[PDB]
C-alpha cells in the first residue's frame, strides 16, 4: 500500500497491492503485457502474486478564480468516487496541505468526478468556468466557489388556440455587428 | 508533483552455497585452445569479492551488461569456456575479431553477452601446447574441431 | 457462387418527349419525409507527458527537463481542441434561449407530432425517435474496476495506465434533448416568427397554406385536401421508425466517428512496444543492467520517438478536428435556415420542394427530419405562349395557357387547376404579331 | 470605448501569432541527446570527428522544430482561408444586396449592412427590422358569402 | 431537380426566368431574336478564346 522501489530481479517504483487469482504457470514471475509491460510480480521464494500498479494513477484539474482576485482552489478527481480519494492519491504520504483537499464536509460528487473544495448550490446560474456534465464554477458571495449546474435558457410557454393569431402593432430598428477574421500574419524563416 | 517513494523492498531466491571459483580460476591445468572445454554452473551464488585479495587478471571486459552490476543481478544459463593462448593473442577474443585464434580455434557469436577474463600464468605452464594453423574454412560460434592430421 | 468482374451503370436510361407546344403539368402530389445524419462533434482526450513516456521512472523524468517546451506545445494544442467541441454542440443546438414548453395535446389540425415529442408516461425526456437513434450506436471506467479484472485486459485500462484519459462533454444527453423538444415545440405552436423575434401563435393550418402558398401552390389546395395531406404527413412519420429498427445501416457517420475516435488511441498504446534504436523497449530491463551514464544513451533513443508519437498523434487529431468543425457549420447552418424558416435554396434540406424540418438529437451528431412536396402524375397538354384577342395581346399573370383539346384555360404550374381566362387573370402587353406562336382565342 | 472584449477573435489571431514564434526562439536551448545546447562549447573543446556526431544531434531536432512550426502554421492557415471565404460570401450577399437566408446577415429581417475596416479582420454591421408588440386576434382561414369560399 | 422531368418548349421557360429576376415576359416575346442572337453570340467567342 505504498509507492516502493522493488527489486524481484528487476527495478520498478510503483504501489504494490495483494493480487487477485492470477493464472500463473509455475514458470514466470511477471509475464508480459500488450505495451512490452512487464505487471503483477511474483515472490520468488513463494507462490504468492502480487499486484504493480502506479501510484499516481489518473488526472487532476484545479480551479481558481485567479491569483490576483484570491488564493483558494478547488480540486476536481476524475473518474474516481468521493470517499475513495485518500486511497487513490495516497494522502497519507502527502504534506497537510494537500490533506486538506482528500476529505473535508465540501466533497461533492459528478459525473466527471468527485469536486472537493466547493459547497453546492441548489440555484442555477449561467456557466462562469465548465468542469463538465452540465455542472459549472464561480466565485460568488466573503467570497467562495459555488460549483453550480448551468440553466440552459428562460422558461416560455405559448397559448395555442385553434382561432387565435397574434399580429404584432410596432416595430423597431436594430443595428448588430459581426468580426470576422480576415488574414493572420506572414512568417519568413531562414533555415540556416 | 506530489508523491515520492520513500524505502525500498527487494525480495531474492534462497540459494546460500557460494560458487566454485577456485575450481575454475586456479585449475591444474588448462587444456589447448583447439580443444577448449565448457563447463556448466548452477545453483551458486556468485560474488566476486572473495578474489580479490589473490588474483590479478590482466583483461575483464563484458559484453551486453555493465560491470559494477553484476552483484545485483540473477542469471540463469551460465557457462564457463577455459582454454590457454599467447598474451597478444586476447585481443582476438571478442565478436567480430579475427586472426588465428577467432576463425580457426574459437569464435565468439555476434550476440554475445558476458564477460571475457584474461590473466598471465607464467612460471606455471611448461607443456608444449597447440592451435589450429589453417584450415578448409572458418569456425562457426561457440564451435570445436578435435581432430588432429 | 463466383467472383465475378463487370462494368458499372451510371443509372437508367430515359428519353423525354420534347414538341415546341407541349408542356407536361402534374396532377397529384405526395408528402414524403427523410433523414440527414450530420457528426458535430468528437471525443476530448487529454495526454500526460511524462506517464505516457517513462511514468514511475525518476531517472527519465529528470532527464525530461531538457524538452517540456514540446509537451506544453502539444498539451496547449490538445486543448484547443477540446474547446472547440463543446462549442460546435452550443453553436448547433443553442440557437434560441426560449425553453419552450410541450404541448400536451400533440394533434395539430390532424398533424400527429407524437412521436417526435417526449411523452409524460415514459421516464426518459426524449422522444420516440431520439430512443430509437440512441441504441443504433455502441470510457468511464473508474479504479478499482481496473485493477479488479486483470483476467480480462481491455484497450480502457491500458489506456488509463498510461497518460491517455478521455473528458466529459460539457452539455448531458438530456439538456441536448429538452433543446430540440424546445425547437419541436416552438416550430409547431409558431411556425417561423420565433427565430426572427417574439414567438407568434397560429393554428398550424393557415401556417402549412402560407408553407404551400411559398412553394408557389395556391392555398386552397391544402384546405381542400387536408384530410389526404394529414394522413400522408402521419403515414410518412411512420414507416421512418421501422426503417431505424430493422435497417442497421443509417446512422454510418457517427459510428465512423466513434470508430475513430478509437484504434488511434490503441495504436498509441501499441506503439510502446518499440525499440527505436536501444537495447530494449522495457525502461526497467535498462536501467536494471547499465550504468547511468551508457543507460541515458539508451533512455534518450526511447524519449525520442516517444515524443513522435505523440506528435503523430496530436498532428492527426488536429486534422480530423478541422472537418469535424467544418460539418459542425454546415450543420448550424441548416438548423438556421431550414428549421427556423423555409428554405428556397435546391436541394439544401432534402430533395423536392422544401416545407419544414424538425431536428432529432443523436449521439455526436443531429439528424434532420426534411418534409417536403413531390409532384407525382403528369400529363400532356397543348400550351401556347400568349393569346390576343382584339389586336392585343394577353399574357398569364401566374400560370401558363393549356388546352385540353377544345377549348383554352390558364392553370399553375405545379399543379392542375384549370380556370376561365379572365381579365383578371391576364394582362396586356404589345400586338400579336410580335410573339411567335401566338394563337386566337377570346377573354371573358 | 467602454467594452472592452467584442474584438476577442482578432486579438486571439495577434496572439496565435506570436508565442509560436517564441516558443520556436525558446526551443533552441535543448540538448536533444548532445553534450551541450551551444554550438561553440562542442566546437572549443572536441574534435572535428567526434562534434560531428554531436552536432548531427542538434541539426535532428532543430530541423524537427521547424517542421512542427510548418505544420501548425499550415493547419492554422487552412481555418484562416474558410473564415475569409464565409467574410467574402456575407460582404457579396448582405452588403451587395438584399439577402432572405435566415440568421445570415444579423437576427430578424435584413434591411442592408456596412462593412467596416478592422485590423486583419472586417466588422459588419447589419440593420434588421424586428417587431416588438404582439397582439391576440381571432382569426379564421376563409369566408364564404355566397356558397363560395373567399 | 425536384421530381420527374417535365418538358417545356424552352421560350417559356426562359419567359419564365424572366420573370424570376424582376423583367415582365413580354420583352423576351419582343426581344426573342436579338436575345438568341446574343446567346449565339456569347457561346461563341468563348470556344476561340480556350
Ligand atoms: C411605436 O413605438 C414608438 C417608440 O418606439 C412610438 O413613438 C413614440 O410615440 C409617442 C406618442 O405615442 C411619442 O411621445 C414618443 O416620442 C415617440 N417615440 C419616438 C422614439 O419617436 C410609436 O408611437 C409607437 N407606435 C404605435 C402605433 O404604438
Ligand atoms: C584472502 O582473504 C580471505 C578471506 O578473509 C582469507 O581466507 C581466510 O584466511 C584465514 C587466515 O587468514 C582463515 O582462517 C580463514 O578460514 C579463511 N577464510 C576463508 C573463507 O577461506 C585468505 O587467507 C586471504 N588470502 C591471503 C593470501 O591473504
Ligand atoms: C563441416 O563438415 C563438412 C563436411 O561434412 C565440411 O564441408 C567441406 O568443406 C570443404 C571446404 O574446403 C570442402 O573442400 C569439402 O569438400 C567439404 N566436404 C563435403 C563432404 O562437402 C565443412 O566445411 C565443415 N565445416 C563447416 C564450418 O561447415
Ligand atoms: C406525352 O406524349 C408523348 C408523345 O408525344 C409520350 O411519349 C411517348 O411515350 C410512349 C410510351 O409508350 C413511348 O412509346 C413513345 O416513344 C414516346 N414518344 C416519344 C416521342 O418519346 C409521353 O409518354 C406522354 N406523356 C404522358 C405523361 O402521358
Ligand atoms: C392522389 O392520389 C391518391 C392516391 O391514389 C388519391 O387518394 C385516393 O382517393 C380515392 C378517392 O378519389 C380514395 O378512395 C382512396 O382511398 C385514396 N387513397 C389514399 C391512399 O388515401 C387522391 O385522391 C389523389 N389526389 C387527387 C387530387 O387527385
Ligand atoms: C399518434 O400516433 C401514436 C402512435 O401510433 C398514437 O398512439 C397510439 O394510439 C393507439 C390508439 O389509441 C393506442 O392503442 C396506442 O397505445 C398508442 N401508442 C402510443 C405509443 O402512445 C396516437 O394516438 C396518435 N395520435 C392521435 C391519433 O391523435
Ligand atoms: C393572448 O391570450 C393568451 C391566453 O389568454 C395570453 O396568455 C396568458 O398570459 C397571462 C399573462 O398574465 C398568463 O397569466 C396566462 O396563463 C396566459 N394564458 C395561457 C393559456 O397561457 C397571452 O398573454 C395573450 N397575448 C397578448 C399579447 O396579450
Ligand atoms: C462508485 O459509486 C457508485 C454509486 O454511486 C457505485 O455503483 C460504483 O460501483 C462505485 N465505484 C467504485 C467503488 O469503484
Ligand atoms: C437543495 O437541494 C437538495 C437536493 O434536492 C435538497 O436535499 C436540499 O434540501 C436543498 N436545500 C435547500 C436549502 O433548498
Ligand atoms: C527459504 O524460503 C522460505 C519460504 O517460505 C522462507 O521462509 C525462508 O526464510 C527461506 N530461507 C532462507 C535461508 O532464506
Ligand atoms: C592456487 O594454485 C596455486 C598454484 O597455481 C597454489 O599454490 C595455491 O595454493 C592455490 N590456491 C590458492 C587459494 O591460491
Ligand atoms: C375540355 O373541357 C371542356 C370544359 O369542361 C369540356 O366541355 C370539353 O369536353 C373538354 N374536352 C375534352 C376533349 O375533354
Ligand atoms: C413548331 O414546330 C413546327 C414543326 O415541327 C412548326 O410548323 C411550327 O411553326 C412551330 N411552332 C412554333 C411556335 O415555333
Ligand atoms: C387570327 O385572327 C386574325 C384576325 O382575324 C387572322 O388574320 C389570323 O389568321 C388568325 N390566326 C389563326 C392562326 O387562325
Amino acid at each position: 500500500n505504498q509507492c516502493v522501489n522493488f527489486n524481484f530481479n528487476g527495478l520498478k517504483g510503483t504501489g504494490v497491492l495483494t493480487s487477485s487469482s492470477k493464472r500463473f504457470q509455475s514458470f514466470q514471475q511477471f509475464g508480459r503485457d500488450a505495451s512490452d509491460f512487464t505487471d503483477s510480480v511474483r515472490d520468488p521464494q513463494t507462490l504468492e502474486i502480487l499486484d504493480i500498479t502506479p501510484c499516481s494513477f489518473g488526472g487532476v484539474s484545479v480551479i481558481t478564480p485567479g491569483t490576483n482576485a484570491s488564493s483558494e482552489v478547488a480540486v476536481l478527481y476524475q473518474d474516481v468516487n468521493c470517499t475513495d480519494v485518500p486511497t487513490a492519491i495516497r494522502a497519507d504520504q502527502l504534506t497537510p496541505a494537500w490533506r486538506v483537499y482528500s476529505t473535508g464536509v465540501n466533497v461533492f460528487q459528478t459525473q466527471a468526478g468527485c469536486l472537493i473544495g466547493a459547497e453546492h448550490v441548489n440555484a442555477s446560474y449561467e456557466c462562469d468556468i465548465p468542469i463538465g456534465a452540465g455542472i459549472c464554477a464561480s466565485y460568488h458571495t466573503q467570497k467562495s466557489i459555488v460549483a453550480y449546474t448551468m440553466s440552459l435558457g428562460a422558461e416560455n410557454s405559448i397559448a395555442y388556440a385553434n382561432n387565435s393569431i397574434a399580429i404584432p402593432t410596432n416595430f423597431s430598428i436594430s443595428v448588430t455587428t459581426e468580426v470576422m477574421p480576415v488574414s493572420m500574419a506572414k512568417t519568413s524563416v531562414d533555415c540556416t | 508533483f506530489r508523491v515520492s517513494p520513500t524505502r525500498e523492498v527487494v525480495r531474492f531466491p534462497n540459494i546460500t552455497n557460494r560458487c566454485p571459483f577456485d575450481s575454475i580460476f586456479n585449475a591444474s591445468r588448462f587444456p589447448s585452445v583447439y580443444a577448449w572445454e565448457r563447463t556448466k554452473i548452477s545453483d551458486c551464488v556468485a560474488d566476486y569479492t572473495v578474489l580479490y585479495n589473490s588474483t590479478l587478471f590482466s583483461t575483464f571486459k563484458c559484453y551486453g551488461v555493465s560491470p559494477s552490476k553484476l552483484i545485483d543481478l540473477c542469471f540463469t544459463s551460465v557457462y564457463a569456456d577455459t582454454f590457454l593462448i599467447r598474451f597478444s593473442e586476447v585481443r582476438q577474443v571478442a565478436p567480430g575479431e579475427t586472426g588465428v585464434i577467432a576463425d580457426y580455434n574459437y569464435r565468439l557469436p555476434d550476440d554475445f553477452t558476458g564477460c571475457v577474463i584474461a590473466w598471465n600464468t607464467a612460471n606455471q605452464d611448461v607443456g608444449s601446447y597447440f592451435y589450429r594453423s589453417h584450415r578448409s574454412t572458418k569456425l562457426k560460434p561457440f564451435e570445436r574441431d578435435l581432430s588432429s592430421d | 457462387k463466383s467472383i465475378v468482374a463487370y462494368t458499372m451503370s451510371l443509372g437508367a436510361e430515359n428519353s423525354i418527349a420534347y414538341a415546341n407546344n407541349s408542356i407536361a403539368i402534374p396532377t397529384n402530389f405526395s408528402i414524403s419525409v427523410t433523414t440527414e445524419v450530420m457528426p458535430v462533434s468528437m471525443a476530448k482526450t487529454s495526454v500526460d507527458c511524462t506517464m505516457y513516456i517513462c511514468g514511475d521512472s525518476q531517472e527519465c523524468s529528470n532527464l525530461l527537463l531538457q524538452y517540456g517546451s514540446f509537451c506544453t506545445q502539444l498539451n496547449r494544442a490538445l486543448t484547443g481542441v477540446a474547446l472547440e467541441q463543446d462549442k460546435n454542440t452550443q453553436e448547433v443546438f443553442a440557437q434560441v434561449k426560449q425553453m419552450y414548453k410541450t404541448p400536451a395535446i400533440k394533434d395539430f389540425g390532424g398533424f400527429n407530432f407524437s412521436q417526435i415529442l417526449p411523452d409524460p408516461s415514459k421516464p426518459t425526456k426524449r422522444s420516440f425517435i431520439e430512443d430509437l437513434l440512441f441504441n443504433k450506436v455502441t470510457f468511464m471506467k473508474q479504479y478499482g474496476e481496473c485493477l479488479g479484472d486483470i483476467s480480462a485486459r481491455d484497450l480502457i485500462c491500458a489506456q488509463k495506465f498510461n497518460g491517455l484519459t478521455v473528458l466529459p462533454p460539457l452539455l448531458t444527453d438530456e439538456m441536448i434533448a429538452a433543446y430540440t423538444a424546445a425547437l419541436v415545440s416552438g416550430t409547431a405552436t409558431a411556425g417561423w416568427t420565433f427565430g426572427a423575434g417574439a414567438a407568434l401563435q397560429i393554428p398550424f393550418a393557415m401556417q402549412m397554406a402560407y408553407r404551400f402558398n411559398g412553394i408557389g401552390v395556391t392555398q386552397n389546395v391544402l384546405y381542400e385536401n387536408q384530410k389526404q395531406i394529414a394522413n400522408q404527413f402521419n403515414k410518412a412519420i411512420s414507416q421512418i421508425q421501422e426503417s431505424l429498427t430493422t435497417t442497421s445501416t443509417a446512422l454510418g457517420k457517427l459510428q465512423d466517428v466513434v470508430n475513430q475516435n478509437a484504434q488511434a488511441l490503441n495504436t498509441l498504446v501499441k506503439q510502446l512496444s518499440s525499440n527505436f534504436g536501444a537495447i530494449s523497449s522495457v525502461l526497467n530491463d535498462i536501467l536494471s543492467r547499465l550504468d547511468p551514464p551508457e543507460a541515458e544513451v539508451q533512455i534518450d533513443r526511447l524519449i525520442t520517438g516517444r515524443l513522435q508519437s505523440l506528435q503523430t498523434y496530436v498532428t492527426q487529431q488536429l486534422i480530423r478536428a478541422a472537418e469535424i468543425r467544418a460539418s459542425a457549420n454546415l450543420a448550424a447552418t441548416k438548423m438556421s435556415e431550414c428549421v427556423l424558416g423555409q428554405s428556397k435554396r435546391v436541394d439544401f434540406c432534402g430533395r423536392g420542394y422544401h416545407l419544414m424540418s424538425f431536428p432529432q438529437a443523436a449521439p455526436h451528431g443531429v439528424v434532420f427530419l426534411h418534409v417536403t412536396y413531390v409532384p407525382s402524375h403528369e400529363k400532356n397538354f397543348t400550351t401556347a405562349p400568349a393569346i390576343c384577342h382584339e389586336g392585343k395581346a394577353y399574357f398569364p399573370r401566374e400560370g401558363v395557357f393549356v388546352s385540353n383539346g377544345t377549348s383554352w384555360f390558364i392553370t399553375q404550374r405545379n399543379f392542375y387547376s384549370p380556370q376561365i381566362i379572365t381579365t383578371d387573370n391576364t394582362f396586356v402587353a404589345g400586338n400579336c404579331d410580335v410573339v411567335i406562336g401566338i394563337i386566337n382565342n377570346t377573354v371573358y
